[PDB]
Protein backbone atom coordinates (compact mmCIF):
# COMPACT_ATOMS: atom_id res chain seq x y z
CA UNK A 1 0.00 0.00 0.00
CA UNK A 2 2.12 2.80 -1.29
CA UNK A 3 2.03 5.49 -3.76
CA UNK A 4 4.44 4.87 -6.94
CA UNK A 5 7.54 7.37 -7.22
CA UNK A 6 10.26 6.79 -9.40
CA UNK A 7 13.12 5.28 -6.89
CA UNK A 8 15.69 8.08 -8.17
CA UNK A 9 15.91 11.34 -10.09
CA UNK A 10 18.43 13.62 -10.82
CA UNK A 11 19.32 16.71 -12.40
CA UNK A 12 22.41 19.58 -12.81
CA UNK A 13 22.35 22.18 -10.93
CA UNK A 14 19.73 24.94 -12.06
CA UNK A 15 18.00 22.40 -13.93
CA UNK A 16 14.29 21.77 -13.99
CA UNK A 17 13.42 18.59 -11.95
CA UNK A 18 10.03 16.84 -11.74
CA UNK A 19 9.31 14.48 -8.92
CA UNK A 20 5.82 12.33 -9.91
CA UNK A 21 3.66 10.45 -7.38
CA UNK A 22 0.96 7.78 -8.74
CA UNK A 23 -1.73 6.25 -7.05
CA UNK A 24 -5.49 5.68 -7.75
CA UNK A 25 -9.16 7.53 -7.65
CA UNK A 26 -9.35 6.11 -3.34
CA UNK A 27 -6.03 8.26 -2.84
CA UNK A 28 -4.30 10.76 -4.70
CA UNK A 29 -7.92 11.27 -6.60
CA UNK A 30 -9.12 12.01 -3.06
CA UNK A 31 -7.76 16.06 -4.40
CA UNK A 32 -5.19 16.46 -1.44
CA UNK A 33 -1.45 15.39 -2.04
CA UNK A 34 1.14 16.24 0.54
CA UNK A 35 5.23 15.77 -0.44
CA UNK A 36 8.04 16.04 2.63
CA UNK A 37 11.66 16.17 2.28
CA UNK A 38 14.32 14.02 4.28
CA UNK A 39 17.99 15.19 4.22
CA UNK A 40 20.18 12.51 6.34
CA UNK A 41 20.75 13.52 9.96
CA UNK A 42 17.39 15.65 9.91
CA UNK A 43 13.90 15.03 10.66
CA UNK A 44 11.23 15.10 7.93
CA UNK A 45 10.28 18.51 6.83
CA UNK A 46 6.58 18.71 4.98
CA UNK A 47 6.76 21.01 1.60
CA UNK A 48 3.53 21.12 0.03
CA UNK A 49 0.22 20.27 1.32
CA UNK A 50 -3.70 20.59 -0.33
CA UNK A 51 -1.92 19.58 -3.62
CA UNK A 52 -0.35 23.31 -4.30
CA UNK A 53 -0.04 24.91 -1.16
CA UNK A 54 3.60 25.32 0.59
CA UNK A 55 4.51 24.98 4.30
CA UNK A 56 6.49 28.04 5.81
CA UNK A 57 9.96 28.45 5.18
CA UNK A 58 9.57 26.08 1.60
CA UNK A 59 11.45 28.41 -1.01
CA UNK A 60 9.18 29.24 -4.53
CA UNK A 61 11.31 27.28 -6.37
CA UNK A 62 9.25 24.72 -4.81
CA UNK A 63 5.49 23.41 -6.62
CA UNK A 64 3.31 20.78 -6.61
CA UNK A 65 0.38 20.01 -8.73
CA UNK A 66 -2.51 17.01 -9.64
CA UNK A 67 -3.75 15.88 -12.76
CA UNK A 68 -6.10 12.94 -12.17
CA UNK A 69 -4.60 10.30 -10.00
CA UNK A 70 -0.94 11.84 -10.54
CA UNK A 71 0.51 14.24 -8.54
CA UNK A 72 4.28 16.12 -9.69
CA UNK A 73 6.72 17.82 -7.50
CA UNK A 74 8.31 20.37 -9.31
CA UNK A 75 11.89 22.23 -8.76
CA UNK A 76 12.42 25.05 -11.30
CA UNK A 77 16.01 25.63 -11.01
CA UNK A 78 18.17 22.90 -8.51
CA UNK A 79 20.10 23.61 -6.13
CA UNK A 80 22.72 22.26 -4.03
CA UNK A 81 20.85 22.25 -0.46
CA UNK A 82 18.03 19.86 -2.37
CA UNK A 83 19.57 17.19 -2.62
CA UNK A 84 17.60 14.68 0.05
CA UNK A 85 14.90 12.13 -0.49
CA UNK A 86 11.15 13.36 -1.40
CA UNK A 87 7.78 11.47 -0.43
CA UNK A 88 4.21 12.36 -0.94
CA UNK A 89 1.31 11.25 0.48
CA UNK A 90 -2.41 11.16 0.33
CA UNK A 91 -5.48 9.81 2.27
CA UNK A 92 -6.98 6.72 1.37
CA UNK A 93 -10.95 6.03 2.63
CA UNK A 94 -10.05 7.70 5.72
CA UNK A 95 -8.03 11.11 6.69
CA UNK A 96 -6.51 9.09 9.71
CA UNK A 97 -5.76 6.39 6.95
CA UNK A 98 -2.65 7.62 5.05
CA UNK A 99 -0.47 6.44 2.76
CA UNK A 100 3.21 7.76 1.46
CA UNK A 101 4.98 7.21 -1.47
CA UNK A 102 7.46 4.64 -2.43
CA UNK A 103 10.23 7.18 -1.80
CA UNK A 104 12.69 9.32 -4.41
CA UNK A 105 16.17 10.10 -4.00
CA UNK A 106 17.33 13.10 -5.62
CA UNK A 107 20.98 13.86 -6.58
CA UNK A 108 22.18 17.16 -7.55
CA UNK A 109 24.84 16.70 -10.14
CA UNK A 110 27.57 19.62 -11.21
CA UNK A 111 30.04 20.36 -7.89
CA UNK A 112 33.55 19.83 -8.67
CA UNK A 113 35.70 16.78 -7.93
CA UNK A 114 37.72 16.21 -5.58
CA UNK A 115 40.52 13.76 -4.59
CA UNK A 116 40.33 11.78 -1.04
CA UNK A 117 42.33 12.76 2.18
CA UNK A 118 43.32 9.65 4.05
CA UNK A 119 44.19 9.55 7.48
CA UNK A 120 45.11 5.92 8.96
CA UNK A 121 44.99 5.37 12.43
CA UNK A 122 47.41 2.66 14.60
CA UNK A 123 46.02 0.76 17.54
CA UNK A 124 45.57 3.47 20.57
CA UNK A 125 47.77 2.19 23.51
CA UNK A 126 44.82 1.82 25.08
CA UNK A 127 42.75 -0.16 22.95
CA UNK A 128 46.42 -2.13 22.78
CA UNK A 129 46.33 -2.45 26.75
CA UNK A 130 43.15 -3.58 26.50
CA UNK A 131 43.89 -6.49 24.02
CA UNK A 132 42.31 -5.50 20.48
CA UNK A 133 43.78 -3.66 17.98
CA UNK A 134 42.00 -1.58 15.19
CA UNK A 135 43.41 0.49 12.45
CA UNK A 136 41.00 3.08 11.17
CA UNK A 137 41.58 4.74 7.66
CA UNK A 138 39.08 7.78 7.60
CA UNK A 139 38.74 8.99 3.85
CA UNK A 140 37.38 12.62 3.60
CA UNK A 141 36.39 15.27 1.30
CA UNK A 142 35.89 13.43 -1.95
CA UNK A 143 33.76 13.96 -5.24
CA UNK A 144 32.02 11.74 -6.64
CA UNK A 145 31.28 9.22 -4.02
CA UNK A 146 32.97 6.03 -4.94
CA UNK A 147 36.01 4.67 -3.88
CA UNK A 148 37.82 1.25 -3.43
CA UNK A 149 39.75 0.47 -0.67
CA UNK A 150 42.41 -1.96 -0.16
CA UNK A 151 44.79 -3.34 3.02
CA UNK A 152 48.21 -4.84 3.35
CA UNK A 153 50.20 -6.22 5.77
CA UNK A 154 53.94 -5.61 4.56
CA UNK A 155 53.51 -6.14 1.05
CA UNK A 156 50.68 -8.55 1.26
CA UNK A 157 47.25 -8.36 0.98
CA UNK A 158 44.62 -8.35 3.80
CA UNK A 159 42.15 -11.52 3.33
CA UNK A 160 40.37 -10.53 6.69
CA UNK A 161 39.30 -8.29 9.22
CA UNK A 162 38.28 -5.68 7.12
CA UNK A 163 34.99 -3.69 7.09
CA UNK A 164 34.31 -0.40 5.35
CA UNK A 165 31.27 1.64 5.39
CA UNK A 166 29.71 3.07 2.02
CA UNK A 167 30.52 6.75 1.53
CA UNK A 168 28.37 9.32 2.51
CA UNK A 169 27.69 13.27 2.61
CA UNK A 170 29.74 15.69 5.02
CA UNK A 171 28.54 19.08 5.85
CA UNK A 172 30.63 20.74 3.57
CA UNK A 173 28.39 18.75 0.79
CA UNK A 174 31.79 16.12 -0.19
CA UNK A 175 31.63 12.61 0.81
CA UNK A 176 33.95 10.27 3.64
CA UNK A 177 33.99 7.08 4.15
CA UNK A 178 35.65 4.99 6.75
CA UNK A 179 37.08 1.69 6.97
CA UNK A 180 38.88 -0.42 9.48
CA UNK A 181 41.22 -3.58 9.92
CA UNK A 182 40.62 -5.44 13.50
CA UNK A 183 43.75 -7.53 14.50
CA UNK A 184 45.32 -9.37 17.46
CA UNK A 185 47.81 -7.41 19.42
CA UNK A 186 50.14 -10.09 18.35
CA UNK A 187 49.59 -9.47 14.20
CA UNK A 188 49.84 -5.54 14.82
CA UNK A 189 52.92 -6.39 16.65
CA UNK A 190 54.33 -8.65 14.49
CA UNK A 191 54.48 -7.39 11.08
CA UNK A 192 56.38 -4.12 9.97
CA UNK A 193 53.66 -2.07 8.69
CA UNK A 194 49.93 -2.15 7.31
CA UNK A 195 48.92 0.47 4.59
CA UNK A 196 45.57 0.87 3.57
CA UNK A 197 45.33 2.46 -0.08
CA UNK A 198 42.45 4.03 -1.54
CA UNK A 199 41.63 4.87 -5.07
CA UNK A 200 39.34 7.07 -6.50
CA UNK A 201 38.77 7.72 -10.20
CA UNK A 202 42.51 8.03 -11.48
CA UNK A 203 44.51 8.44 -8.46
CA UNK A 204 45.50 5.73 -5.55
CA UNK A 205 46.34 6.71 -2.06
CA UNK A 206 48.16 4.41 0.19
CA UNK A 207 49.00 5.79 4.15
CA UNK A 208 51.09 3.38 5.85
CA UNK A 209 51.50 2.96 9.78
CA UNK A 210 53.95 0.76 11.87
CA UNK A 211 54.32 -0.85 15.07
CA UNK A 212 58.14 0.28 15.56
CA UNK A 213 57.09 4.19 14.39
CA UNK A 214 55.18 4.61 17.72
CA UNK B 1 5.47 23.73 18.98
CA UNK B 2 7.89 21.00 20.46
CA UNK B 3 7.21 16.88 20.14
CA UNK B 4 9.39 14.67 22.04
CA UNK B 5 9.27 11.20 22.12
CA UNK B 6 10.74 8.39 24.52
CA UNK B 7 10.86 4.94 25.16
CA UNK B 8 12.99 2.08 24.63
CA UNK B 9 15.44 2.01 22.14
CA UNK B 10 15.85 -1.99 21.64
CA UNK B 11 13.36 -4.95 22.44
CA UNK B 12 12.64 -8.28 21.95
CA UNK B 13 10.49 -10.48 19.46
CA UNK B 14 7.07 -11.06 20.27
CA UNK B 15 7.10 -8.00 22.64
CA UNK B 16 5.31 -5.04 22.65
CA UNK B 17 6.87 -1.59 21.79
CA UNK B 18 5.90 1.35 23.94
CA UNK B 19 5.94 4.81 23.09
CA UNK B 20 5.35 8.02 24.68
CA UNK B 21 5.25 11.83 22.94
CA UNK B 22 5.49 14.57 25.18
CA UNK B 23 3.73 17.77 23.67
CA UNK B 24 3.96 21.65 24.24
CA UNK B 25 2.75 24.81 22.19
CA UNK B 26 -0.11 23.63 21.86
CA UNK B 27 -3.03 21.62 23.15
CA UNK B 28 -4.54 17.87 22.58
CA UNK B 29 -8.21 18.75 22.12
CA UNK B 30 -6.94 21.22 19.63
CA UNK B 31 -4.53 19.21 17.38
CA UNK B 32 -4.29 15.63 16.58
CA UNK B 33 -1.13 14.18 17.11
CA UNK B 34 0.29 11.24 14.40
CA UNK B 35 2.84 8.40 14.76
CA UNK B 36 5.29 7.67 11.20
CA UNK B 37 7.72 5.61 10.83
CA UNK B 38 10.30 4.97 8.57
CA UNK B 39 12.24 1.25 8.70
CA UNK B 40 15.68 1.54 7.03
CA UNK B 41 16.16 1.46 3.51
CA UNK B 42 12.26 1.86 2.99
CA UNK B 43 9.40 4.23 2.59
CA UNK B 44 7.53 6.57 5.68
CA UNK B 45 4.90 4.53 6.62
CA UNK B 46 1.77 5.27 8.96
CA UNK B 47 0.87 3.68 12.40
CA UNK B 48 -2.10 5.81 13.41
CA UNK B 49 -3.63 9.32 14.96
CA UNK B 50 -5.39 10.27 17.98
CA UNK B 51 -7.93 13.06 17.02
CA UNK B 52 -9.58 16.24 19.02
CA UNK B 53 -12.74 14.46 19.97
CA UNK B 54 -10.64 10.84 21.07
CA UNK B 55 -11.10 9.37 18.09
CA UNK B 56 -8.46 6.68 16.78
CA UNK B 57 -7.22 6.08 13.65
CA UNK B 58 -4.86 3.53 12.56
CA UNK B 59 -2.48 1.81 9.19
CA UNK B 60 -5.32 -1.09 7.78
CA UNK B 61 -2.32 -3.51 7.63
CA UNK B 62 -1.05 -2.71 11.16
CA UNK B 63 -4.43 -2.21 12.98
CA UNK B 64 -4.26 -5.84 14.29
CA UNK B 65 -1.25 -4.47 16.51
CA UNK B 66 -1.14 -1.00 17.57
CA UNK B 67 -3.38 1.15 20.52
CA UNK B 68 -2.74 4.43 20.72
CA UNK B 69 -4.26 6.81 23.66
CA UNK B 70 -3.86 10.19 24.82
CA UNK B 71 -4.11 12.19 28.12
CA UNK B 72 -5.24 15.68 27.64
CA UNK B 73 -4.03 17.10 31.04
CA UNK B 74 -0.71 15.16 30.73
CA UNK B 75 -0.31 16.59 27.35
CA UNK B 76 1.17 13.12 26.61
CA UNK B 77 0.75 10.49 23.69
CA UNK B 78 0.77 6.76 23.86
CA UNK B 79 1.72 4.30 21.33
CA UNK B 80 1.70 0.70 21.64
CA UNK B 81 2.76 -2.08 18.77
CA UNK B 82 2.68 -5.65 19.87
CA UNK B 83 4.05 -9.03 18.98
CA UNK B 84 7.11 -6.69 17.03
CA UNK B 85 9.65 -8.53 14.59
CA UNK B 86 12.67 -6.94 13.03
CA UNK B 87 10.77 -5.23 10.29
CA UNK B 88 9.55 -3.13 13.20
CA UNK B 89 12.97 -1.67 13.95
CA UNK B 90 12.83 1.49 12.56
CA UNK B 91 12.74 5.52 13.76
CA UNK B 92 9.33 6.32 15.04
CA UNK B 93 8.17 9.91 15.09
CA UNK B 94 5.67 11.58 16.79
CA UNK B 95 3.87 14.13 14.69
CA UNK B 96 0.94 16.72 14.67
CA UNK B 97 -1.52 16.09 11.77
CA UNK B 98 -4.11 17.88 9.87
CA UNK B 99 -7.51 15.52 9.34
CA UNK B 100 -10.28 16.41 7.57
CA UNK B 101 -13.44 14.80 6.24
CA UNK B 102 -15.39 16.78 3.34
CA UNK B 103 -18.56 16.09 2.06
CA UNK B 104 -19.74 17.18 -1.09
CA UNK B 105 -21.32 16.54 -4.83
CA UNK B 106 -18.94 16.15 -8.27
CA UNK B 107 -18.84 18.79 -10.48
CA UNK B 108 -22.37 20.33 -11.84
CA UNK B 109 -24.21 18.29 -9.22
CA UNK B 110 -25.62 20.23 -6.36
CA UNK B 111 -26.66 19.13 -2.71
CA UNK B 112 -30.35 19.17 -1.86
CA UNK B 113 -29.62 22.27 0.49
CA UNK B 114 -28.10 23.68 -2.42
CA UNK B 115 -30.45 22.58 -5.05
CA UNK B 116 -33.29 25.54 -3.26
CA UNK B 117 -34.71 23.63 -0.10
CA UNK B 118 -28.88 15.92 2.08
CA UNK B 119 -27.95 13.77 -1.50
CA UNK B 120 -26.99 14.88 -4.39
CA UNK B 121 -28.99 16.50 -7.66
CA UNK B 122 -28.12 17.14 -11.03
CA UNK B 123 -31.02 19.37 -12.13
CA UNK B 124 -32.10 21.99 -9.44
CA UNK B 125 -34.69 22.51 -11.92
CA UNK B 126 -36.37 19.55 -13.06
CA UNK B 127 -36.55 18.21 -9.32
CA UNK B 128 -38.74 15.48 -9.72
CA UNK B 129 -37.00 13.27 -12.72
CA UNK B 130 -33.55 14.52 -10.99
CA UNK B 131 -31.59 11.50 -10.15
CA UNK B 132 -30.60 11.51 -6.17
CA UNK B 133 -26.59 10.22 -5.76
CA UNK B 134 -25.07 9.95 -1.88
CA UNK B 135 -22.03 12.68 -1.81
CA UNK B 136 -18.83 11.05 -1.81
CA UNK B 137 -16.70 12.26 0.91
CA UNK B 138 -12.82 13.72 0.48
CA UNK B 139 -9.96 13.20 2.88
CA UNK B 140 -7.38 15.30 3.55
CA UNK B 141 -4.36 14.40 5.81
CA UNK B 142 -0.74 15.80 5.76
CA UNK B 143 1.68 16.52 8.77
CA UNK B 144 1.79 19.64 10.13
CA UNK B 145 5.06 19.28 12.84
CA UNK B 146 7.65 16.73 12.96
CA UNK B 147 9.72 14.95 16.35
CA UNK B 148 12.83 14.53 16.09
CA UNK B 149 12.48 10.58 16.43
CA UNK B 150 13.08 7.91 18.57
CA UNK B 151 15.29 4.78 17.09
CA UNK B 152 14.03 1.75 18.00
CA UNK B 153 15.88 -1.91 17.44
CA UNK B 154 13.85 -5.11 17.54
CA UNK B 155 16.50 -7.92 18.40
CA UNK B 156 17.57 -10.74 21.26
CA UNK B 157 20.47 -9.50 21.13
CA UNK B 158 21.50 -7.79 24.44
CA UNK B 159 22.25 -3.75 25.15
CA UNK B 160 26.02 -2.82 25.25
CA UNK B 161 27.53 0.89 26.06
CA UNK B 162 30.95 1.56 23.71
CA UNK B 163 34.24 1.70 24.03
CA UNK B 164 36.11 4.81 23.13
CA UNK B 165 39.60 5.36 22.40
CA UNK B 166 41.52 8.01 21.08
CA UNK B 167 43.16 8.61 17.54
CA UNK B 168 46.15 10.59 18.25
CA UNK B 169 47.38 13.26 15.83
CA UNK B 170 51.02 12.66 15.14
CA UNK B 171 53.35 13.55 11.84
CA UNK B 172 51.55 11.28 9.81
CA UNK B 173 48.27 12.62 10.43
CA UNK B 174 48.67 16.25 9.98
CA UNK B 175 48.81 18.44 6.49
CA UNK B 176 50.94 21.13 7.44
CA UNK B 177 48.74 23.83 9.11
CA UNK B 178 46.15 20.98 9.77
CA UNK B 179 45.79 17.84 11.86
CA UNK B 180 43.49 14.97 11.92
CA UNK B 181 42.24 13.58 15.28
CA UNK B 182 39.36 11.84 16.76
CA UNK B 183 37.83 8.67 18.55
CA UNK B 184 36.82 5.09 17.76
CA UNK B 185 33.45 4.54 19.38
CA UNK B 186 33.59 0.47 19.27
CA UNK B 187 31.34 -2.60 20.36
CA UNK B 188 28.08 -0.98 21.27
CA UNK B 189 24.68 -1.88 20.64
CA UNK B 190 22.00 -0.86 19.57
CA UNK B 191 22.56 2.06 17.35
CA UNK B 192 22.52 5.20 17.65
CA UNK B 193 25.60 7.08 18.70
CA UNK B 194 25.81 10.58 19.10
CA UNK B 195 29.44 13.02 18.99
CA UNK B 196 30.43 15.89 19.64
CA UNK B 197 33.45 17.47 20.91
CA UNK B 198 34.64 19.94 23.61
CA UNK B 199 31.13 19.86 24.95
CA UNK B 200 30.12 21.72 21.28
CA UNK B 201 31.91 24.30 21.57
CA UNK B 202 34.30 22.76 18.78
CA UNK B 203 32.14 22.43 15.13
CA UNK B 204 34.13 23.25 12.47
CA UNK B 205 35.24 20.36 10.64
CA UNK B 206 33.82 17.77 12.54
CA UNK B 207 33.14 14.09 11.00
CA UNK B 208 30.69 11.64 12.41
CA UNK B 209 30.88 8.77 10.35
CA UNK B 210 27.78 6.33 10.29
CA UNK B 211 28.97 3.08 11.89
CA UNK B 212 29.69 -0.80 10.84
CA UNK B 213 27.90 -3.86 12.18
CA UNK B 214 30.92 -6.00 12.94
CA UNK B 215 30.10 -9.72 12.15
CA UNK B 216 30.56 -9.77 16.11
CA UNK B 217 26.68 -8.33 15.89
CA UNK B 218 28.26 -4.79 17.46
CA UNK B 219 28.37 -1.50 15.92
CA UNK B 220 31.63 1.02 16.02
CA UNK B 221 32.07 4.28 14.17
CA UNK B 222 34.46 7.23 14.29
CA UNK B 223 34.06 11.22 14.31
CA UNK B 224 37.22 12.71 13.19
CA UNK B 225 38.26 16.58 13.75
CA UNK B 226 40.49 19.30 11.65
CA UNK B 227 41.93 21.42 13.92
CA UNK B 228 45.23 23.49 14.00
CA UNK B 229 48.24 22.25 13.76
CA UNK B 230 49.63 24.44 15.89
CA UNK B 231 47.37 23.62 18.59
CA UNK B 232 48.29 20.62 19.37
CA UNK B 233 50.14 21.55 22.17
CA UNK B 234 48.28 23.95 23.89
CA UNK B 235 44.69 23.16 23.15
CA UNK B 236 42.46 20.04 24.60
CA UNK B 237 40.27 18.34 22.38
CA UNK B 238 37.88 15.86 24.15
CA UNK B 239 35.29 14.05 22.27
CA UNK B 240 31.95 13.03 23.95
CA UNK B 241 30.17 9.73 22.95
CA UNK B 242 26.61 9.62 23.57
CA UNK B 243 24.82 6.60 24.09
CA UNK B 244 21.12 6.64 25.22
CA UNK B 245 20.40 2.77 24.96
CA UNK B 246 22.74 2.43 27.33
CA UNK B 247 22.42 5.57 29.18
CA UNK B 248 25.39 6.13 28.83
CA UNK B 249 28.39 9.25 28.20
CA UNK B 250 31.62 8.69 27.51
CA UNK B 251 34.00 12.09 27.37
CA UNK B 252 37.54 11.14 26.22
CA UNK B 253 40.24 13.35 25.66
CA UNK B 254 42.81 12.91 22.84
CA UNK B 255 45.92 13.73 23.37
CA UNK B 256 48.76 14.54 20.38
CA UNK B 257 51.74 11.81 20.47
CA UNK B 258 55.52 13.33 20.62
CA UNK B 259 56.23 10.79 17.83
Amino acid sequence: AVLNQPSSVSGSLGQRVSITCSGSSSNVGNGYVSWYQLIPGSAPRTLIYGDTSRASGVPDRFSGSRSGNTATLTISSLQAEDEADYFCASAEDSSSNAVFGSGTTLTVLGQPKAAPSVTLFPPSSEELQANKATLVCLISDFYPGAVTVAWKADSSPVKAGVETTTPSKQSNNKYAASSYLSLTPEQWKSHRSYSCQVTHEGSTVEKTVAPTEC
Amino acid sequence: VQLQESGPSLVKPSQTLSLTCTTSGFSLSDKTVGWVRQAPGKALEWLGSIDTSGRTGYNPGLKSRLDITKDNPKRQVSLSLSSVTTADSATYYCTTVHQQTRKGCPDGWSFGWDCGFEDCYDDCTDILSSQTLSPTDTYEFHVDAWGQGLLVTVSSASTKGPSVFPLAPSSKSTSGGTAALGCLVKDYFPEPVTVSWNSGALTSGVHTFPAVLQSSGLYSLSSVVTVPSSSLGTQTYICNVNHKPSNTKVDKKVEPKSC
